[PDB]
């Protein structure tokens, strides 16, 4: 199924990053990130790739198709932080990949 | 659902009012952990549905009083926890099949439930 | 012989009609049974207890111990609704008809057959079957109702609903004679509270065994069995509840001031003072006649104990309740003033899919609304010295003997001179058709069960029984083990049930409830992909008349 | 019982006569049935999807997505021409006869069969086969039709032709009620067409279920079971097609001219000119009166939109087309402005030794000319300013929005006052008989189906299965799974149908085309060495008539 | 192929391919035959243009539409494939304290479920090579003479052989018992007012 | 007028009170009235 | 409702899902100004209502899906606004008369409508 | 009130009735009159208002 790496990233802010992910069944675009935005949570940003919008255009960005995903990040502020999801969409059931956490680099 | 154990009863309702679009039939009750995970999708019922565990049997009338139940027991030894219910619901699936797929937005912050 | 068959398999609905309003609704049905041979012998009485439970200090009853006397034969029974009607026929009976009436019943078994298992040992083994002609099967049928009676759904292990399905009847037995007695006990008692059994009164004894009553037609088969059709004898009963409680009994007061906007809160006016006004009343000094004090023709329903357990030969048990919780809301767990609980599975809900198993329960309410409701009931002594002080007056909040849970409402009773009710509304489809009526001779004047009571004899059951074989050993009247060839044998069963009824009438200018899909239930009504099925509790009796 | 056999065997033809042109072709046939127990058991409702062709931008359809409720029964049935009539018999009927009429038909099943398997596993295993006596088989059948309706041809999934090869019925199946919508999309379209399921209406669910409305006669095996026959009701169907197209609807002009020599480039001369004719015509300024523009008492045949998909409950579906492609020889792949095209395979055709399989395929055209040719078609002005330029008229080779495959063309429609077309003619051997009609009111004009229509209730069908076993086990109203006995029965079948015609009679110079053998085909009618059978399609209505 | 466990989202299989299959069909060529493309006995309904003003006497009026909306779920405003909307008021509703004036309305559906979606609609060459590409058909995107609002289906109809309906349904208590018929021989075969 | 007749396993919609309309059929302290409008054809049925 | 002039149509809708107790019939859209007002509180329909200045009728079902409506349009040239719609709505009047009374809690925070 | 006959033919016999008042008309010849109102034809668009 999907599983959710790297992992263990400190990042000063604005600076870009690739999020990738791999999968089994073939896929076609379906897809999908959530993004909080802390609160109310997780809140999803871009719907499967690729919609900029939700909820204004180009604070992030996904691309890619099939088995393979590549989630990149343009935009980095305080008003994003920490750890996020990914999923895939195929059949029954639903599936959750887990976790990134990308916290600003702090020192 | 509970507090707290072996398998007591009820105790999960939200949310009233406007609880999204009725199309026969809809989620989302937030589901679930939130790391997992979950919970193949209801139906309708005679024999509409439904989720991916026995005994997790949902049902309710989307006309108002616009509501849910139960729900449901059902077995929690495993210490889980999602206490809210709340909605936007997105598209459910059943009815879906875009392909699938996609899930705006949520609502109503931690509320935990004992195990 | 064989190379006919006579029978013919039905389960239809079919209106005919008549002039004025008389319909005559004929409904058929059938199902397929199959019946293991009964692996017990000889007639068997037991006695069964557990006393770890009773034993224990508190546990009024959490069970008791009876005493059974268990025949080898099997009852193949009608009497619930769910075995011929559809919640697709039910519809355009309870929508459109106000009255019942019972005419006829009849049965017949036709196109019986019987095989066999031979066991192999060094085989895997593999099961072999062969169909065995000169093999028995045993009927045997009274119309005498002599040999003694049950109905049963008092469980619902009667047979089972649609007619694609197989079935099963159930092994048959009933209640022997003892005695018991039971002193009470709770959490804080102490010392031991004295349960003891109490041998048999020999005084009374009934072993009935029907093979010392009543014939048996034997059948190998080409052959087919028929009952004639014995008719019923009953009373009708009403589809209609009645809403109308003590307040709507008489002509209300006239008001002498009529309200004004549209939109409310809007409340008109008595008129009058409390003191000046007139009318008949009932009360120990009236300057005051009211909405509430004032002559009413009679009662509706009656306040009984609830949750009272007399003792008799049997102890504990349950003292039953004739009303409905109607105008409570506030009260549910399951049936709080008597609400008849449900509890089937597997066979008739349940959805037919479910690992393992495990019951299936609904509370079912009445629709009816006849308010027995506890709470907010007291009593004044004569004076009526108003507003009342607390020292003159009882509360529900005030205790008996210094307890709690009790009221004073655990002890009261009225019943006596101006009551009545109406007789309890049918359910479906776990409930029953007909019952059999007391011999003595005050005649309760309802049931809290069957809608219909045979006023002089109900029709009788169907027993069925495998017939015996034996290889080559044998002693004469023996308990001890004769060997036997594993047989089964399966036959179709038909029915037949006659109704009168009477087309209702709009006189007033509001629609009415009626039954019908919607989503709340969206499909509790079609099956489910691997085969699904449920038939949910419908509640019929839908339609509000007039009373007093 | 066993020890008789009570039926008949028939496959014949006779030609009964009778007074003044009346025939009575009365054909007989008969095959022979086995039957797989159904593997499923409860009623079963499913729903089929496949998206990811709907989902990849384009595919107007190439499938959409149905539910459908599954029995366990199957369906043998009539309504074939190739269940009975033979291309050698089919010759003579063609020839010889102007006009059709129905009368009556009816079916019998005689001399049914139960066998059995036991299934070893030491063993090779080999299948041991045991003839059960006792076993059973269960008929339904309805000639009230309250049950719902199919014919099949829509896939011809129908009794296999031949007198002396078995053949299988098909398992029975309806549609249910859901709703769909889909939205367009194409290549170059971005974004997601929004293709999406949604739910269904609660208002309107027909679970039909024939043990809940039609009685089941149960058979062991010596005995038979006979439909009575039930007549049609109907209108002729001509054999005769009509070449006369709006051409030919008048009276020609009068030469003024006779041409000379033998042998042609002769061409006679119209002898005016334009200007000078005299006649009847519509038309805006006539100085003009043509072979083409002048008053015909009415059209034939009506210009209708071609693949044009409109949208409804399940969104798109193909709008037929009542005409055929005569006179249009340019537009072929199959069934240009539409030509019904069938798809059959292993049982009619492709010869019967075809290893693996692969459907067969046939553009069967109309052999009835009426022009509906959609080149060669435009508009002008009212002006008629001659010769036009173009810039006042149209051409097909103008788009619409840009486009390019539209021309004007594909919208477009006519039909209205003065329209009219002869009903389809019937095709052989994979068309259909008789098709029931449509439950409203306005009872359309014809169908591009059957030749003929029963106008008040066709004849039901015939539906059977295997009667279920148990061995020992079970569980009342359960979805888990019980065992069972694999078992099979065959049971013969026989036919009945009775025809009547006109036989047609000359009173032209000239012969008339009929079917007959040849070197085209020189054997498509004689089989292969291995048993090899096609029966190939041919095309009957070989008539020319007069028509106005 | 029929599925298995209880719960949905399962979807059983036609369980041939889209090549193999066998059965009757009116196509220009098919190794396609689909639960869409198939002949069917004959049509339902009629697709007819909507919002048409054909001139006369009076010049401009409407042209009126014997179906009902059912199967369309996004198109309402009032009535929009033509749903008659009866408007009324102080006698009949608008309920009978209402200050003033002020005219009453409620758009009345059909609960007749026959489809004329204009949506999702659109024609074919007859070669049929798919997937398709846009130069090669028609889509309700697509302009006439350079307009916006017009699709292709304003002007469209069909109703000619196959077509058939129901007499349309009475309604209440705004509606019609009985009408007088015309005069002229052709008697039209209904009416979209009274039963 | 023909009384119909089932022939199917399910119930079918009627006309009926609920709260939706909870009182649409109940006059008004004023007097006041509406009769709301009502969708009659409510039984569906086969077709071919 | 609006926006934003002089009388357009609907725009008032929330809140989805569990939107009170049904007594038959219940509140709160929120209502007011907040400093104000205001309307008298609804009832259900034939007849039973109603508000404190006409054409401000409300109707609903209470069965799910769980809605409201309309509402309304109604006169809004004095540049009024309540946007919002949310619910535990106490109890409503109409049931009431405890005498009256009493109003626990609210949600969602300011919607704000145009004149 | 609901008569009823044998085999599913019912009548329905509904009767009715109202109370009338009616104003004597002001005018007394026949009268022949044409409306018109052209502002809105005359402005460009409106089709038909």
């Amino acid at each position: 199924l999907m599983t959710q790496i790297p992992a263990s990233m400190s990042i000063s802010v604005g600076d870009r990053v690739t999020m990738n992910c791999k999968a089994s069944q073939n896929v076609d675009s379906n897809v999908d990130w959530y993004q909080q935005k802390t609160g109310q949570s997780p809140n999803l940003l871009i719907y499967k790739a690729s919609n900029r919008n939700t909820g204004v255009p180009d604070r992030f960005t996904g691309s890619g198709s099939g088995t393979d995903f590549t989630f990149t990040i343009s935009n980095m502020q305080a008003e994003d932080l920490a750890v996020y999801y990914c999923m895939q969409s195929t059949s029954y059931p639903l599936t959750f990949g887990s976790g990134t956490k990308l916290e600003i680099k702090r020192a | 659902s509970g507090p707290g154990l072996v398998q007591p009863s009820q105790t999960l309702s939200l949310t009233c009012t406007v609880s999204g679009f009725s199309l026969s039939s809809y989620h989302v009750h937030w589901v679930r952990q939130p790391p997992g995970k979950g919970l193949e999708w209801l139906g309708v019922m005679w024999n509409d549905g439904d989720t991916s565990y026995n005994l997790a049997l949902n049902s309710r009338l989307s006309i108002s009083r616009d509501t849910s139940k139960s729900q449901v027991f059902f077995k929690m030894s495993s210490l889980q926890t999602e206490d809210t219910a709340t909605y936007y619901c997105a598209r459910p699936e059943l009815p879906g099949l875009t392909y699938g797929v996609w899930f705006p937005y949520w609502g109503q912050g931690t509320l935990v439930t004992v195990s | 012989g064989v190379g006919i068959s006579t029978g013919t398999f039905n389960n239809q609905t079919e209106f005919k009609f008549l002039e004025n309003g008389w319909v005559y609704i004929t409904a058929n049905s059938s199902r397929l049974v199959h019946l293991n041979m009964p692996e017990s012998e000889n007639y068997r009485r037991v006695v069964v207890n557990n006393m770890d439970k009773t034993a224990v200090n508190g546990n009024m009853a959490l069970d008791d111990i009876h005493a059974e006397i268990v025949t080898p034969w099997s009852l193949v029974d009608a009497n619930a609704w769910g075995v011929w009607f559809n919640p697709g026929d039910w519809q355009l009976i309870v929508n459109t008809m106000s009255e019942l009436h019972l005419v006829s019943f009849e049965q017949e078994i036709f196109n019986v057959v019987l095989k066999t298992v031979s066991e192999s040992a060094t085989q895997p083994p593999t099961k072999v079957y062969n169909n065995d002609l000169t093999a028995s099967l045993m009927v045997a049928l009274d119309s005498n109702n002599t040999m003694p009676f049950t109905p049963a759904a008092m469980r619902s292990e009667t047979l089972g609903f649609y007619p694609w399905k197989p079935t099963i009847p159930t092994p048959w037995r009933y209640y022997f004679q003892w005695d018991r007695t039971l002193i009470p006990s709770h959490t804080g008692t102490s010392g031991t509270p004295t349960n003891i059994y109490h041998g048999t009164d020999p005084d009374d004894v009934q072993f009935y065994t029907i093979e010392n009553s009543v014939p048996v037609h034997l059948l190998r088969t080409g052959d087919e069995f028929a009952t004639g059709t014995f008719f019923f004898d009953c009373k009708p009963c009403r589809l209609t509840h009645t809403w109308q409680t003590n307040r709507a009994l008489g002509l209300p007061p006239f008001l002498n001031s009529l309200p004004q906007s549209e939109g409310d809160t809007n409340f008109g006016d008595i008129g009058v003072q409390q003191d000046k006004r007139r009318g008949v009343t009932q009360m120990g000094n009236t300057n005051y006649i009211t909405e509430a004090t004032i002559m009413r023709p009679a009662e509706v329903g009656y306040s009984a104990p609830y949750y009272s357990f007399e003792a008799s030969t049997q102890g504990p048990f349950k003292t039953p309740i004739a009303a409905g919780r109607g105008g409570a809301q506030t009260d549910e767990n399951q049936a709080a003033d008597g609400n008849p609980r449900y509890a089937f599975g597997r066979q008739h809900g349940q959805k037919t899919t479910t690992t393992g198993e495990t019951p299936e329960r609904f509370t079912y309410i009445a629709h009816q609304d006849t308010g027995r409701y506890p709470e907010g009931d007291w009593i004044q002594n004569i004076n009526f010295n108003l507003p009342v002080t607390n020292d003159n007056v009882l509360l529900p909040t005030d205790p008996i003997g210094g307890k709690t849970g009790i009221n004073y409402t655990n002890i009261f009773n009225t019943y006596g001179p101006l009551t009545a009710l109406n007789n309890v509304p049918p359910v479906y489809p776990n409930g029953q058709i007909w019952d059999k009526e007391f011999d003595t001779d005050l005649k309760p004047r309802l049931h809290v069960n069957a809608p219909f009571v045979c006023q002089n004899n109900c029709p009788g059951q169907l027993f069925v029984k495998v017939a015996p074989n034996l290889t080559n050993q044998y002693d004469p009247d023996a308990s001890a083990n004769m060997s036997r060839i594993v047989t089964y044998s399966d036959f179709w069963w038909k029915g037949k049930l006659v109704f009168k009824a009477k087309l209702r009438a709009s006189h007033t200018w509001n629609p009415i409830q009626q039954m019908s899909i919607n989503v709340d239930n969206q499909f509790n009504y079609v099956p489910s992909n691997i085969g699904g099925m449920k038939i949910v509790y419908e509640k019929s009796q839908l339609a509000p008349r007039k009373l007093y």
